[PDB]
């Protein structure tokens, strides 16, 4: 009975530090896509 | 009870 | 039995009549109100599944009924008023004696929907005054009972064309009263949705009365405060108008403009949301007279340091329609747009609508590749044109020695 | 040596116990002056042991009057404030413009935190833009007291002993080192330890969770055990939530929260309180009701 | 530039497109006027405002105050009516702060015109307004009648009197309402016998309007009009209408009638009151609606202290007193809270004896109410009761309760009671204060509310000022000084905010040999903020001392802590040597 909610206790720290981990992908990810956006403008400045 | 960011 | 019926169903509306205290005194008469409920329950359940019952002597008899029950003063506002008060963020207060009410709302409405029931008849009792009663009844607290108010109202419309001209005018003074003198009332939704169902209904060379409800009446109820309450019923009158008769379309515009919020936001985004739905259906020559006031708003708009502001105002290049009146008009509109994106194009403090005027900027140069860069050049132009106002000004006061 | 400047403050503070904004040259000037002492403050500020701890205050300037009334004048009593100045009151610019005022003629007497309310984002969506807006006709007070929020300190520790916070405990944080770590001098991120310092709630499920709100994440009793035996805390108090009793003990007595804008909104019904903790930090909590509250308005297409 | 340059470049101004811009040439109007003829502005410029002028509502709102103060620039009165023809279309303008502006200023440029002007461009004016199209137009013209109207020739003020009937009986409720506004205004301006004649029907009809919004402005207008006539008048004509309004279907009539009702009793004088507005009250003391009967509540004592002064007794004994009896239980904490607001002052009216027997246990059941507002409101006026009964009773019958109410769990009540101590002390005498009301006051002292602990202190001053400095120095002083030892700093700065007030007027003597040394020994405290008070405090009392005692005593602990560590605590010292000119 013990261990069980032990088990289920790890198994969260594990989750939502990986919640935390995509999470910060996603901010990552946006970043180069905010970038690549000024440069699609800036290269279509120069057409 | 306003808007969850909070009555 | 064939007749003594008529006789006891009279007696019954006699005894419905009887108001009961639901409020000051709460656990009083639970017994005999039961009574009540039970004897138009099946005033109900008796007038809609029978026929041929809807006789003449009973006319009087349930307009009188209703009104008994209906026609009270509404109590003291349960809610706090002021500034700091959003009304959409008022307690929900309740109508304590919702019990009998909705029966008798409930009653009255299969009492007007009978194909059996006859409006040159009724009309004798259904009079001018029985309509202001049932006007002044909107402002209730209960969204139950506006609800009914709503449908019942829309009935009386849509069968007395002798009290037709009399509700548009009386509905009327109360937007009036609301717009400019209290900027209070609770059912201001409800009677635009019957307003709404009317506009539909008006008949093709639209008449001069009707033009005037819309930039008299209509319109002005854009600078309200509490515009949030009843806004996408506002904005569907509004866009119902212009489908029916699009040379309205420059005075809307114009006045959407002339109301444009300076110190509320959730209106700006309000406002912003009515505008493209206009533009949905505008047609292109209506376009060409309202395109740069217009802009120079979206100008403001765009550069708005509001991120709620902003987007929904850059969300409009997302509108294939919109893009391409932009597209075949481009002479006139880009030069006036260029600049406010242009400032903000270097710097901002929200990462998503700096995503999102780095895409407006690339697809207004796939429209006409313009280098045109003399946005400086205007930036001169404005400093000269500065030089000359402060040297006016000096004469002017130098003048003030005066003859 | 020369006390110009002070004499200049005192007015300032003069002028808003009387419920009177300053005008944009004075708020700029004020922000500017805020920003250097802010600056020199930690991630986790050391605070000194006899203060007194207050939860939200969101514009309700009239019951901050309150608070003072209850806790004593601004600068004899010492005061920590865990954020939250501006949202849903109608006094937002008095209110957050007097707070500052306090802490840059007492830097001593006075904490203030950093709240979720304390950003570029929520300010917008709440109240606070548009009283700015309303009030000098312009988006620039806004500008400086936002750009002036980035440097508030996100949490305090009194005595080495009571971690005071806006929001709540963070799956990125098990220590207060790795909160002296941060970089604070920037928007309240969406995701991230930063931000789940000013979003969470402690809540009944024992573990970490996912947040109502749509931010921070709630976490339970364990939690709260763990995160303090490992630092060395008797209490953690916070300040994000309301609470009818204007202040509510949770996990085993490891948190508090205090809030302390009474009927919040003016429509909550709440009671709001403040906690002293005394020269030996015995706590003790008071609470109170709002204040005695004793035209047709501009168009807002005016300006 | 040549002679109209001023009215081009106001014209470049109304052609920007920053509405702010144009604000700005607005509010420089008159500078404009200034810099043209006399003669310009009125040939030129005011037919440019008048025809050439289509803009915001806020530009038309500037305009409309600038033309209001523009009489001398268009040439004084000879000429004032240059300015009508702008105001008459501001009045028009649909939004309803620029027409009020506009009616503002017609008001007050009226009084510039001579009869004949009012006679010839007026008054047309206001025809023109009364009768136009819309309803913004004519609810403006309201505004205007009772400046223009005495001073007219009968036959014009005969037309004025028939536009504003028909103002009065409009399709509109907008108008009738801005009509029935303006009704009282107008009176007041009639001659009496058209009081009677025309305004009284109107006056009946707006009083009886299907609208109750109408209706209740007919009330305000029934007070002005009572005023304006004397006993008999009354009777036959407003009182049969304002007996009606009291029985109104609409709580919103029936609460105008009950505040304004002492208004109103004064307006009919003491004959019809007792006839009419005796039964009228009780019905509203019983109003289903508890708003009303709060209403009528608030004038239960001013209503009272003006019947007449025969059957005054009679009436309050019988009529009045049991309606108060029932309100003082009634379920509404705020109809219950007006009364406990007046109620006391009806003692004086009923004497001694009355009030003991009728009144006093009703104090005593507000004294004790559930709602702190009704306990608060009824501490307020305890005096006046006072001065009707005995001392020697009040201590008997209430003294008890309000010893009760001292530690009350909402701390403005505790604050109603501290501040009515010092005047209640005297009264009872310090032998009687000290052995049953000393201990209370010194727990206030040490109350956990900042605000309690503040009024228990200032109070100290004013007990000391009527039981004097020794029976402080035995009573006060040493209870005071033992807080210095408190372990919590808020308690301890108290002990300095005493000091500060005792010195006042312990005098020379005590504070130095029995206050100061506390203050200088606190300058040792752990806690800056006591440290820095204990400056603060010295800077008070400083003048209070020898020179000697100022000079080996307090300066060095000055100088002493403008060397301490705190930075608050080094400005408050370097201030004390400053002041006390140590420095
Ligand atoms: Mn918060
Ligand atoms: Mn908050």
């Amino acid at each position: 009975p013990s261990t069980l909610l032990k088990n289920y206790q790890d198994n969260n720290k594990m989750l939502v530090l990986a919640l935390e981990n995509e999470k910060s992908k996603v901010k990552e990810a946006q970043d180069i896509i905010l970038q690549l956006r000024k440069e699609c403008y800036y290269l279509t400045c120069q057409l | 009870x306003l808007x969850r960011x909070x009555x | 039995p064939p007749a003594d019926q008529e006789k006891l169903f009279i007696q019954k509306l006699r005894q419905c009549c009887v108001l009961f205290d639901f409020v000051s005194d709460p656990l009083s008469d639970l017994k005999w109100k039961e009574v009540k409920r039970a004897a138009l329950s099946e005033m109900v359940e008796y007038i809609t599944h029978n026929r041929n019952v809807i006789t003449e002597p009973i006319y009087p008899e349930v307009v009188h009924m209703f009104a008994v029950n209906m026609f009270r003063t509404l109590p003291p506002s349960s809610n706090p008023t002021g500034a700091e008060f959003d009304p959409e963020e008022d307690e929900p207060t309740l109508e304590a004696a919702w019990p009998h009410l909705q029966l008798v709302y409930e009653f009255f409405l299969r009492f007007l929907e009978s194909p059996d029931f006859q409006p040159n008849i009724a009309k004798k009792y259904i009079d001018q005054k029985f309509v202001l009663q049932l006007l002044e009844l909107f402002d209730s607290e209960d969204p139950r009972e506006r609800d009914f108010l709503k449908t019942t109202l829309h009935r009386i419309y849509g069968k007395f064309l002798g009290l037709r001209a009399y509700i548009r005018k009386q509905i009327n003074n109360i937007f009036y009263r609301f717009i400019y003198e209290t900027e209070h009332h609770n059912g201001i939704a409800e009677l635009l949705e019957i307003l709404g169902s009317i506009i539909n209904g008006f008949a093709l060379p639209l008449k001069e009365e009707h033009k005037i409800f819309l930039l008299k009446v209509l319109l002005p109820l854009h600078k309200v405060k509490s515009l949030s309450v009843y806004h996408p019923q506002l904005a569907y009158c509004v866009v119902q108008f212009l489908e029916k008769d699009s040379t309205l379309t420059e005075p809307v515009v114009m006045a959407l403009l002339k109301y444009w919020p300076k110190t509320h936001s959730p209106k700006e985004v309000m406002f912003l949301n009515e505008l493209e739905e206009i533009l949905d259906v505008i047609e292109p020559s209506e376009f060409v007279k309202i395109m740069e006031p217009l802009f120079r708003q979206l100008a403001k708009c765009v550069s708005s340091p509001h991120f709620q502001v902003a987007e929904r105002a850059l969300y409009y290049w997302n509108n294939e329609y919109i893009m391409s009146l932009i597209s075949d008009n481009a002479a006139k509109i880009l030069p006036i747009m260029f600049p406010s994106l242009y400032r903000n194009s270097k710097t901002h403090w929200n990462k998503t609508i700096h995503g999102l005027i780095y895409n407006a900027l690339k697809l207004f140069m796939e429209m006409n590749q313009k280098l045109f860069d003399d946005c400086t050049q205007q930036f001169k132009a404005e400093k000269l044109k500065e030089k000359l106002k402060m040297k006016e000004r000096e004469e002017a006061w130098v003048k003030i020695e005066n003859l | 040596d020369e006390k110009v400047f002070t004499k200049e403050l005192d007015q300032w503070i003069e002028q808003l116990n009387e419920c009177k904004q300053l005008s944009e040259s004075q708020v700029k000037s004020l922000c500017e002056k805020a920003k250097e002492i802010l600056t020199k403050e930690s991630n986790v500020q050391e605070v000194r042991c006899p203060v007194t701890v207050c939860g939200d205050v969101h514009g309700q300037f009239h019951d901050l009057m309150e608070l003072f009334r209850i806790g004593g004048k601004s600068p004899d009593t010492n005061y920590l404030f865990m954020g939250d100045y501006v949202n849903r009151g109608y006094y937002s610019v008095e209110t957050v413009t007097l707070l500052v005022a306090l802490k840059v003629r007492y830097r001593e007497r006075i904490t203030i935190l950093r709240g979720n309310h304390e950003s570029r984002q929520i300010t917008q969506v709440y109240g606070f833009y548009d009283e700015c807006l309303r009030k000098y006709g312009n988006a620039n007070v806004w500008k400086y007291f936002t750009d002036l929020f980035d440097y508030l300190p996100l949490t305090a520790l009194v005595d080495g002993q009571i971690f005071c916070l806006h929001g709540g405990l963070s799956p990125s944080i098990d220590t207060l080192d790795h909160i002296r770590a941060l970089d604070r001098l920037q928007e309240v991120p969406h995701e991230g330890p930063m931000c789940d310092l000013l979003w969470s709630d402690p809540d009944d499920r024992g573990g970490w969770g996912i947040s109502p709100r749509g931010a921070g994440y709630t976490f339970g009793q364990d939690i709260s055990e763990t995160f303090n035996h490992a630092n060395g805390l008797t209490l953690v108090s916070r300040a994000h939530q309301l609470v009818m009793e204007g202040y509510n003990w949770c996990h085993d007595r490891n948190v508090v929260t205090i809030f302390s804008a009474p009927n919040y909104c003016y429509r909550c019904g709440n009671q709001a309180a403040i906690m002293e903790l005394d020269d030996t930090l015995k706590y003790s909590f008071l609470q109170f009701d709002p204040a005695p509250r004793r035209t047709r308005r501009t168009p807002d297409y005016f300006l | 530039d040549d002679s109209l340059y001023p009215i081009a470049v106001l014209i470049d101004e109304l052609r920007n497109e920053d509405v702010q811009l144009r604000l700005n040439s607005i509010k420089k109007l008159s500078t404009i006027a200034l810099a043209l003829g006399v003669e310009r502005t009125r040939s030129e410029l005011l037919p440019f405002l008048t025809d050439t002028i289509y803009d915001e509502d806020e530009v038309l709102l500037a305009l409309a105050e600038q033309l209001g103060t523009f009489t001398t620039l268009v040439g004084g009165p000879e000429y004032v009516h240059c300015l009508l023809p702008p105001l008459e279309s501001l009045a028009t303008v649909e939004e309803t702060v620029v027409r009020d502006k506009a009616v503002e200023s017609l008001r007050a440029i009226s009084h510039e015109h001579s009869p004949s002007d009012l006679e010839a461009h007026f008054v047309p004016l206001v025809k023109r307004l009364a009768g136009g199209d819309w309803f913004t137009s004519r609810t403006s013209a309201c505004g205007l009648f009772s400046v223009c109207y005495p001073r007219v020739s009968s036959a014009v003020k005969a037309e004025l009197r028939q536009y504003f009937r028909n103002l009065c009986s409009d399709d509109t409720p907008m108008v009738r309402r801005a009509a029935a506004s303006k009704l009282g205004e107008f009176a007041k301006v009639l001659e009496l016998d058209n009081v009677k004649s025309e305004i009284i029907p109107m006056f009946s009809n707006l009083a009886s309007d299907e609208q109750d919004s109408v209706r209740l402005l007919a009330v305000e207008a029934c007070v002005n009009i009572a005023q304006l006539l004397p006993q008999e008048d009354l009777e036959a004509l407003v009182m049969p209408t304002l007996r009606q309004a009291a029985e109104d279907k609409s709580w919103r009539v029936r609460y105008m009638v009950a505040d304004k009702f002492t208004e109103l009793q004064k307006a009919v004088g003491p004959e019809i009151t007792k006839t009419d507005l005796v039964p009228a009250f009780q019905n509203l003391m019983k109003d289903c609606e508890a708003e009303v009967r709060a209403a009528a509540s608030h004038k239960v004592k001013e209503f009272c202290e003006n019947l007449s002064a025969d059957c005054r007794e009679n009436v309050i004994m019988t009529q009045i007193l049991p309606c108060i009896k029932e309100l003082v239980s009634d379920a509404n904490q705020h109809v219950k809270s007006a009364l406990a607001s007046v109620i006391m002052g009806l003692s004086p009216i009923l004497g001694k004896d009355n009030t003991i027997e009728h009144l006093l246990p009703l104090f005593l059941a507000q004294l004790k109410d559930e709602c702190p507002e009704v306990r608060l409101n009824i501490i307020s006026n305890l005096d006046c009761v006072n001065e009707v009964i005995g001392i020697r009773q009040l201590s008997q019958s209430l003294l008890p309760a309000i010893v009760e109410l001292a530690e009350d769990a909402k701390w403005r009540v505790r604050l109603a009671i501290i501040e009515y101590m010092p005047l209640l002390a005297g009264q009872l005498g310090v032998e009687f204060f000290d052995e049953k009301l000393n201990s209370l006051c010194m727990a206030w002292l040490v109350d956990h509310v900042y605000a309690i602990r503040e009024a228990a202190t200032s109070n100290l001053k004013k007990l000391v000022e009527k039981f004097g400095k020794e029976w402080a120095h035995a009573t006060i002083i040493p209870k005071v000084l033992a807080m210095s030892g408190d372990p919590n700093y808020l308690h301890r700065m108290t002990t300095l905010f005493c000091i500060n007030v005792l010195s006042e007027v312990c005098g020379q003597d005590i504070t130095t040999k029995h206050m100061l040394p506390t203050v200088l020994r606190m300058a040792g405290d752990p806690v800056a903020n006591v440290r820095f008070n204990v400056a603060k405090s010295l800077q008070k009392i400083g003048p209070i001392l020898d020179n000697s005692t100022l000079q080996s005593e307090v300066k060095p602990i000055l100088e002493k802590l403008t060397q301490d560590q705190d930075v608050d605590v080094k400005y408050f010292a370097q201030e004390a040597l400053t002041v006390l000119s140590l420095a």
